[PDB]
């Protein structure tokens, strides 16, 4: 399983 | 910007048997960036049947890819694979041998 | 045996051809078992492997929502890349991550990884410590900064060794009759004449699992490595792997040569010479 999308906002490079 | 032509090398899947049923591949690998054209050929002419694996990269960073089609070798019938990528100026052919 | 579980994401814009490609796949070991690509007709996270077929319908959608969401978020981030090194709109370019965990062989988690890189560079790594970031260049410095101050290695560290542990072992699980089995090689030794005083000497390795495995030529027992022509492992299509090591040696010499070969399915190291 991929890691999962945090709560907030994914964070970019 | 810094590129890495790729290897390719071109098997079978199974040991070749004249007149049996195997797989031809064409691996190519340690390329970057990831476009890459390849072509599985028969006496010359592309195979239209070629299927590839997904692609993924190895831990340097390099792109490697498998093509594939089902095919039953003869004595007489050549077959290569046909290469394109950026770090090529013209497309690189590579036979099968049977031996390699 | 020691077991990993790895997920490869490649970014790649294409100014003038849409947007970034986002492709995902994810292994177990030498074995994928999932893909994801946003040029798919309809992109969705697929099965490549049977045994993550039994897997229900919330983990595919949840597999895809994720992938759906970094192929979003890795647009934004080429667009940072392209910014911090000063780059034109017109050139392609690549970010690659490739992120999971090794277990050992009493399925504990030995450690974790979570790598970066533009356009086949080291950009940005997790250090073992799985918490702090080695930044390849000032570039990356600008990365490191927005993660640490998101506090991304947290969340790293949590999953590397929470669900990816966990779904690790339960894959090595579901696929245990191919995942932890190895497959010896099939061996041979084959010899062609160079030339009237040289041969090739070649050592076949052919049918294993997994990609591992060590192939040399030794002359009169000392390692033949500078002499040696070794191709890298490749794939034969069915999950086995095929690997060959070539030595030119002078005719009539042949029998001081051994092909040595180490791989996990054997139950013994192998001992080959060229049999006329």
């Amino acid at each position: 399983l991929p890691e999962a999308l945090p709560q907030g906002q994914l964070t970019a490079y | 910007m810094i590129q890495r032509t790729p290897k390719i090398q071109v098997y079978s899947r199974h040991p070749a048997e004249n007149g049996k049923s195997n797989f031809l591949n064409c691996y190519v690998s340690g390329f970057h960036p990831s476009d890459i054209e390849v072509d599985l050929l028969k006496n010359g002419e592309r195979i239209e049947k070629v299927e590839h694996s997904d692609l993924s990269f190895s831990k340097d960073w390099s792109f490697y890819l498998l093509y594939y089609t089902e095919f039953t070798p003869t004595e007489k019938d050549e077959y290569a694979c046909r290469v394109n990528h950026v770090t090529l100026s013209q497309p690189k052919i590579v036979k099968w041998d049977r031996d390699m | 045996g020691s077991h990993s579980m790895r997920y490869f994401y490649t970014a790649m814009s294409r100014p003038g051809r849409g947007e970034p490609r986002f492709i995902a796949v994810g292994y177990v070991d030498d074995t994928q078992f999932v893909r994801f690509d946003s040029d798919a007709a309809s992109p969705r996270t697929e099965p490549r492997a049977p045994w993550i077929e039994q897997e229900g319908p919330e983990y595919w959608d949840r597999n895809t929502q994720i992938f759906k969401t970094n192929t979003q978020t890795y647009r934004e981030s080429l667009r940072n890349l392209r910014g911090y090194y000063n780059q034109s709109e017109a050139g392609s370019h690549i970010i690659q991550r490739m992120y999971g965990c090794d277990l050992g062989p009493d399925g504990r988690l030995l450690r974790g990884h979570d790598q970066s890189a533009y356009d086949g560079k080291d950009y940005i790594a997790l250090n073992e410590d799985l918490s702090s970031w080695t930044a390849a260049d000032t570039a990356a410095q600008i990365t490191q900064r927005k993660w640490e101050a998101a506090r991304v290695a947290e969340q790293r560290r949590a999953y590397l060794e929470g669900l990816c542990v966990e779904w690790l072992r339960r894959y090595l699980e579901n696929g245990k009759e191919t995942l932890q089995r190895a497959d010896p090689p099939k061996t041979h030794v084959t010899h062609h004449p160079v030339s009237d005083h040289e041969a090739t000497l070649r050592c076949w390795a052919l049918g294993f699992y997994p990609a591992e495995i060590t192939l040399t030529w030794q002359r009169d027992g000392e390692d033949q490595t500078q002499d040696t022509e070794l191709v890298e492992t490749r794939p034969a299509g069915d999950r086995t792997f095929q690997k060959w090591a070539a030595v030119v040696v002078p005719s009539g010499e042949e029998q001081r040569y051994t092909c040595h070969v180490q791989h996990e399915g054997l139950p013994k190291p192998l001992t080959l010479r060229w049999e006329p």
